[PDB]
């Protein structure tokens, strides 16, 4: 009953290379590599591009004066560049140029995690002496892809509308392809190969690759109501004024429930509240039919 | 008010059939609202609001 | 009768889902029925999904 | 970037010699992958 | 009475305000899904006529009952994109809004 | 709507998109709602399959 493991790891190149393995089984070649072709497809970390706030620009659709690219190009073209991050699991980074030329990828402000594998990339090219172009490029590592329009439901005010979202295309892996051939080890019967070749964008190593496939694998194997819901709304649904919200946030009042249990007194007590924000605060929550002093006793439940 | 009933009463009527009139039950009525004001009576009617 | 007019004009980005209708200059019309992974997809020798 | 791990088995077996098995939720596409690697070990070897 | 394009709705949250300028026209480059509210208009509606247990509703929560009715332009249900033009047109002698 | 093949089905089921069904069965979503007591009144049934 003899396990396999790894042997020569060829790189033929930044891109792409051919890893090996020798002690396998009669037949088993085809079932670990196929199965690794899946997890290996399918499943792995990737820092493709998400979020991207351009210079003068409130939407994709837009051109920028000074750039032969359309702003939807652009995205485009970002979305295709190749990073790899060590510590961080998101980090954005800063590319800023001008003057007559392509703008490449190694244009942009090196970081401490910032890879870049492809410094030839073209983002946009320059068409005007004077012409410039700041960005902000928020890269953050997921699996798997993530679609644009999947991305807003939790929104939680995304409002910086210069801020074009961008679909994420978090995967090392292009081309994966395991060939099975007969491998004759000094003694035994009858054993084969395993040749998996695969296709890479540069920021993933082989042996990492092929590393956490079968980790997954493995990894698979483990088991082979009264009260009013008004109460727990946050303190931004009243629609106060900016000071009275971050006062009360200051208070330790991060929710309606926590503000009903305060009293006239109480807040008047606070270093930062004066009479004409007890008003306000007064005016909005009688105008939803609350008050303060309300008592609910159980706070909270779980 | 009209509720399940043909118009509504001022309150010197409501009175009259109070036997109870005038301020008092102007009272009653600021006292009930109140009561309906507070949540766990006021949650059900509130979401009636949008 | 009309005071002021207010067009506001939307860029929707649609890609493709089960449902659209896809056909060739030939006259062979079709509908995508399912979108299938890369993982699944039919391959041949060098590793290249069709 | 927490994985998945399936969560609600349920062992439907007819008579003694035969089973009929299934696992519950599993990331897409690796239904497939298990379900196969698994015959192929289980039948040939 | 004439109709407001005015951003000031009946019965409406914040959430809902935001997307709005002050004239009440929806900002260029601001993504939008179904519901959203690209033009806030409203139209005049008095004496709503209400019923009993309405009137005991309105006494019981305080609330005025506009006398204006919410007739504002949204997205409609399912589309979902990023508004990449605005355009205003007034009738000649009409006075601009601020938007405009 | 434009439809298609689903192998998978049995005879007796077919494939129904998620909205449709939705928009459909409404007031039937909106009766078993406030029926197990998930929505406090029909308004607010609305309101949450909204």
């Amino acid at each position: 009953f003899l396990k396999p493991r790894l042997v020569d790891i060829e790189q033929v190149s930044s891109t792409h290379a051919k890893v090996t393995l020798e002690p396998l089984e009669r037949g088993f070649g085809h079932t670990l590599g196929n199965a690794l072709r899946r997890i290996l497809l399918s499943s792995m970390p990737g820092c493709a591009v998400t979020e991207v706030e351009i210079d003068g620009v409130l939407h994709e659709y837009s051109t920028k004066e000074g750039v032969q690219e359309d702003i939807l190009e652009i995205l485009l073209n970002l979305k295709g560049l190749a990073v790899r991050v060590q510590g961080k699991d998101e980090v954005i980074l800063t590319l800023n140029k001008s003057g007559i030329g392509p703008v490449t990828a190694a244009d942009i402000t090196h970081d401490g995690d910032v890879e870049i594998v492809k410094p030839q990339h073209v983002i946009c090219h320059l068409t005007d002496e004077n012409a410039s172009i700041s960005m902000r490029i928020k890269v953050q590592r997921g699996r798997g892809y993530v679609p644009a329009s999947t991305r807003i439901h939790s929104e939680e005010d995304e409002r910086p509308i210069g801020r074009l979202l961008v679909d994420a295309c978090y995967s090392p892996v292009e081309r994966i392809a395991y060939n099975v051939e007969a491998a004759r080890v000094e003694q035994r019967t009858d054993l084969d190969k395993l040749v998996i070749e695969m296709e890479t964008n540069g920021t993933i190593d082989p042996e990492e690759a092929i590393r956490r496939a079968a980790t997954i694998l493995a990894e698979q194997l483990e088991a082979f109501p009264e009260f009013d819901p008004i109460l727990l709304r946050p303190v931004d649904d009243l629609e106060l004024t900016v000071r009275s919200a971050n006062c009360l946030k200051a208070e330790a009042i991060h929710y309606i429930g926590d503000l009903v249990q305060r009293t006239e007194v109480e807040l008047l007590k606070t270093p930062n509240l004066g009479k004409k924000s007890l008003t306000e605060i007064k005016d909005v929550l009688a105008s939803r039919g609350l008050s303060l002093g309300m008592r609910l006793e159980n706070w909270p439940p779980a | 008010f009209g509720i399940d009933m043909n118009t509504d009463y001022t309150l010197e009527e409501v009175g009259k059939q109070f036997d109870v009139t005038r301020e008092r039950i102007r009272q009653i009525e600021a006292k009930a609202l109140r009561k309906l004001r507070h949540p766990s009576r006021s949650e059900v009617l509130r979401s009636f609001l949008d | 009768g009309v005071l002021k007019i207010v067009k506001v004009y939307l860029a929707v980005k649609r890609r493709i889902q089960p449902g659209d209708k896809m056909a060739g200059r030939h006259g062979n019309k079709g509908v995508i029925s399912k979108i299938n992974p890369i993982e699944d997809m039919p391959y041949d020798e060098n590793g290249t999904p069709v | 970037t927490e994985f998945l791990k399936p969560r609600l088995v349920d062992i439907e077996q007819v008579s003694s010699t035969h089973a009929k098995v299934t696992l519950e939720p599993l990331e897409r596409g690796f239904g497939h992958t298990l379900g196969n690697a698994l015959r192929r070990i289980l039948l040939s070897s | 009475g004439p109709e407001e394009i005015t951003a000031d709705i009946p019965n409406v949250g914040e959430a809902a305000l935001s997307k709005l300028d002050e004239s009440g026209i929806v900002y260029i480059g601001a993504e939008v899904t179904g519901g959203d509210i690209l033009v806030g208009k409203v139209t005049p509606k008095g004496e709503t006529q209400l019923t009993p247990e309405e009137k005991l509703l309105r006494a019981i929560f305080g609330e005025k009952a506009s006398d204006v009715k919410d007739s504002s332009l949204r997205v409609p249900n399912g589309v979902s994109g990023t508004v990449i033009d605005v355009q205003v047109f007034t009738r000649d002698g009409v006075e601009k809004d601020k938007r405009a | 709507s434009v439809i298609t093949v689903g192998p998978y089905l049995r005879l007796h089921q077919c494939g129904l998109p998620k909205k449709m069904a939705l928009e459909l069965f409404k007031p039937f979503i909106y009766g078993k709602l406030e029926l197990r007591g998930l929505a406090t009144t029909i308004k607010a049934a609305k309101k949450m399959v909204e």
